[PDB]
């Protein structure tokens, strides 16, 4: 009945991109744990949702209020979902069998800050170092050109993954910006943004 | 998004046996040949409820308990977009596929036995190549083929119960299958059931788009009436089991006269010799001499299939590329032309030159005077017939080679070749071929009431009448 | 496996009567035999079933009309589907007039003993041109129990007296005919009338004669006999309205004519000759296949709904009142 069923009515049976003007914290926790309760309520296919975290305290508590999904749906951080779904099943279908499959992210000694000696220390040392400017992502970089170049990785996640909702948008590098502006133009995946009013 | 291929090497009765197959595949053949193990080999790679007992020491080749079992299924995938089963394949994948090989998918099966624990173990593999078979993921009792694929297997007061559990199992594919890849498979459903719902079966099977993929097997050529873009498995009964296929479709030129052709199609694939002739008469005389001579002609394998108003091509492909032996008899005619006097089509020799894989020749003209009609004009066409049969001898010889028998007029010319004595003391005609042509339905069964024995061995062992021993299959070597 | 176990069990089943029971009367009672079992295997079973005599005494439910291409001196009992179970029953003998052509008329009515209206036609142009037009108007026709039967060369009476004493509803859609005698000329019989007339309960009709002058053939002999034909059927007015009355439904001359009478403006069209009743009685095999793949819809609905086929909505069984 009347405008409280009329506007819950509305911002709760949504389709499209989500776009809130909210501030950070205050209980935007609960309202995006329910959209995501909500969207695994309305779903019926085969589809499965994505999340993006920053730290991992945050998302075990988003896994004690979900608790358990057999669909697939994926829950972590970003560094996480870049590394087990883009980079390892597709590094030797991109860039051939060279280059080896497990790998481990150890910065602690590689200070490097070139693309060209990045790839030749993947190629022969067949480490990861860090830049010296902390405003860069090697790794998403990486990911954005083996989704550019491989076609299986464009068809797994164009069959697969049909939104992703992202947390704390605030402190973000522009290649990720890049890649999520890449994965929304062409595959079709909305983006549910979360952010500040003013600076913080 | 479309089966491609089936390898099944040292399964139960197959050595080696490669079957192209399709979406909607029947599969029919004799009994103890090997239908129901081709459903097993289905069940062993898609389904987990058969997979979780593993394998005996009697699903090995001969009980030999040595060799490797493996089952190997080829996907097509060439429609990545406006097709959801090829994402429903894709997004489960995800980690074998090749951009180079985008567009084939293989779905593997291999099994060593123990012979300490006496147990096979079953270990399932995809790939996008055939080396390179990583094994497929799981946890537990899943892996990720339970994911993709759900199998319903269907086995059957009664009749309106199977019906009723048909309504059960759809309902039950539509509501809580609509994620998953459905496959049916069943096994004989013609089995207490009436001949109209059979048929109710097969329009509803072959017609509506809800039995998306089956595999089928069945006895009855009922519930292939309505048959159409369906692949037809045929399993031999040689000394080596051999399965042959075919991609049936029937053709646009065909769809008026399409039930005729499948009713006629679909009772004589069931069969090993079939022989193809033009009318009742044929089916009076042939099915007379066939009772006085060899009367368990059908139950060894023999079927008289009456075409009429075609052209042999579709019952020729479908029959060839299931390996059932083909037998045509049939006489060249001079078909007179729509609109045209005088100009002539050489009908029969026409047709064996489209079954042979040639063109069909021009119109011949033959002029007559206009007084000159009755009977005379028909001894003049005689006559233009024979000197049509005498000048393409060679391509007589070679119609003969490929079991393809054309009269030089007629049956009833070949007839008088044979027992003409016989058709001179029972019409007491001097022209006893002319009033069996007068009304042909009434005079055949007015002849073939007045033969008996040795007048039917004159008919069988005559050399114009070769496809009736091609027909049984005796053979002097 | 299967089928192979089944008639081991069979052999088994007759040895154990074959040897314990010499002293009592055996008496089968099988049910469905056709399961599991392929056609030539039926066909065995029929010939074992109702040729040799080691089955005396049984009582045979089945599906299968492969299973009795065989019939013989046998019982045939039909459950019918209606409101009240009724039971029907009829001595099926085979008489030994039709002993050369026995098998094509087991494999014909061992198919039609299974249906509800049973049309009975003479030849396959017939069976061309209906199986297009309940194509084209109603397509399940043989799921609701209709049939199409051709009986050639034959006088009608074993198919109607095996159906009519089963409760099964036999159409009859025939033509009149004149049979020129052998040994005699200028004298015709009259052919399809003799064959209504005999399934009436008549006695067959005198031999008519007419004259033809020696010179005049080709297609005007045709027509003198059509005119013949068309006199000998508006003489017998009260004998065809009988027959109408029986569901026996005889054309005046032929089939073509009443498809004339009916879409003959499209078969002008089609075959574009001043006469395309001819051009199809010259090749009836071709020239149907030829007329049926250029027909379509408002032609299939102009020759059922016509007056002269009455017998296709007979078949169908859809009624005004
Ligand atoms: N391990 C095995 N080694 C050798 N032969 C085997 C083995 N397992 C099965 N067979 C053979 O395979 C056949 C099994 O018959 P099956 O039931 O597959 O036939 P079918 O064509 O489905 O029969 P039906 O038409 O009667 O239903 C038999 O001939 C059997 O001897
Ligand atoms: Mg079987
Ligand atoms: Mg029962």
């Amino acid at each position: 009945m009347i405008e409280d069923e009329m506007s819950r009515e509305q911002i709760i049976k949504d389709g499209g991109n989500i776009l809130v003007t909210a501030g950070a914290g205050s209980g935007k926790t609960t309202i995006l744990v329910s959209k995501i309760e909500a969207d695994l309520k309305e779903n019926k296919t085969h589809y499965s949702i994505a999340a993006v975290t920053f730290t991992n305290k945050a998302a075990k508590e988003i896994e004690g209020r979900l608790g358990y999904s057999s669909r697939g749906n994926f829950i972590g951080t970003n560094d996480g979902f870049v590394e087990s779904e883009i980079i390892r099943p597709f590094i030797k279908d991109a860039f051939g069998n060279d280059y080896p499959d497990n790998f481990t992210a150890e910065y602690f000694d590689n200070q490097f800050a070139s693309y060209d000696k990045g790839l030749q220390v993947l190629k022969y040392q067949n480490i990861l170092g860090t830049y010296s400017n902390p405003k860069k992502n090697f790794k998403f970089q990486l990911a954005l050109d083996i989704l550019k170049k491989s076609l299986v990785a464009r068809q797994y996640i164009f069959s697969k993954y049909f939104k992703i909702f992202i947390d704390e948008y605030q402190d973000s590098d522009k290649d990720m910006h890049n890649l999520f502006m890449y994965l929304k133009d062409q595959l079709k995946i909305k983006l549910f943004i979360v952010g500040d009013p003013k600076q913080s | 998004m479309k089966f491609s291929n089936i390898t099944i090497k040292n399964f139960r009765n197959f050595e080696k046996v490669n079957i192209n197959l399709d979406n909607k595949n029947v599969i029919f053949g004799m009994n103890d040949i090997g239908k129901t193990n081709f459903l097993y080999a289905l069940r062993f790679l898609l389904d987990k409820e058969i997979r979780k007992f593993g394998f005996n020491k009697s699903d090995y080749h001969k009980h030999d308990t040595s060799k490797k079992i493996e089952i190997i299924l080829t996907l097509d995938l060439s429609n990545y977009e406006k097709d959801e089963d090829t994402k429903k394949l894709i997004s489960v994948v995800k980690g074998a596929r090749t951009s180079a090989n985008a567009d084939v998918f293989y779905i593997a099966l291999e099994s060593k036995y123990d012979d300490k624990e006496l147990y096979g173990n079953i270990i399932l593999k995809w790939g996008s190549e055939l080396d390179n078979l990583i094994d497929i993921p799981g946890r537990g009792n899943i892996n990720a083929l339970d994911n993709v694929f759900k199998v319903i297997y269907i086995n059957p007061g009664d009749g309106r119960r199977k019906m009723l559990s048909y309504s059960i199992y759809n309902y039950l594919a539509k509501k809580k299958y609509e994620d998953k890849i459905v496959i049916y498979l069943i096994e004989e459903p013609e089995i207490s059931l009436h001949r109209s719902m059979q048929i109710a079966l097969s329009k509803q099977l072959f017609e509506q788009s809800t039995y998306k993929y089956f595999f089928l097997s069945t006895h009855s050529p009922e519930l292939l009436y309505e048959m159409d873009n369906t692949r037809l498995i045929r399993v031999h009964s040689t000394e080596k089991v051999v399965c042959s296929s075919h991609m049936y479709n029937v053709e646009e030129a065909y769809g008026s006269v399409k039930k005729k052709l499948n009713k006629a199609l679909s009772s004589a694939l069931f069969a090993e010799r079939v022989l193809l002739i033009e009318g009742p008469s044929e089916k009076i005389l042939f099915e007379k001499v066939l009772d006085e001579v060899e009367p368990e002609y059908e139950l060894n394998g023999g079927f008289l299939l009456e075409v009429g108003g075609t052209y042999f091509n579709h019952y020729v492909c479908t029959l060839n590329d299931l390996g059932i032996t083909h037998i045509i008899k049939t006489d060249n005619d001079l078909k007179s032309k729509k609109g045209k006097k005088g100009v002539y089509e050489l009908l029969g020799l026409n047709r064996c030159l489209n079954l042979l894989g040639r063109e069909n020749l021009d119109e011949i003209t033959i002029d007559i005077p206009e007084d000159i009609k009755g009977k005379k004009k028909k001894e003049r066409l005689n006559e233009r017939k024979k000197e049509i049969f005498k000048q393409y001898k060679n391509e007589v010889g070679e119609f003969l080679g490929e079991r393809i028998y054309l009269s030089e007029i007629d049956l009833e010319n070949d007839l008088y070749s044979a027992i003409g004595e016989s058709m001179k003391r029972i019409f007491e005609n001097e022209d006893p071929v002319h009033y069996l042509q007068k009304s042909k339905l009434f005079n055949m069964v007015e002849l073939v009431n007045n033969l008996s024995t040795k007048d039917c061995f004159d008919v069988f062992e005559h050399e114009k009448f070769a496809c009736l021993k091609e027909l049984v299959g005796s053979d002097r070597g």
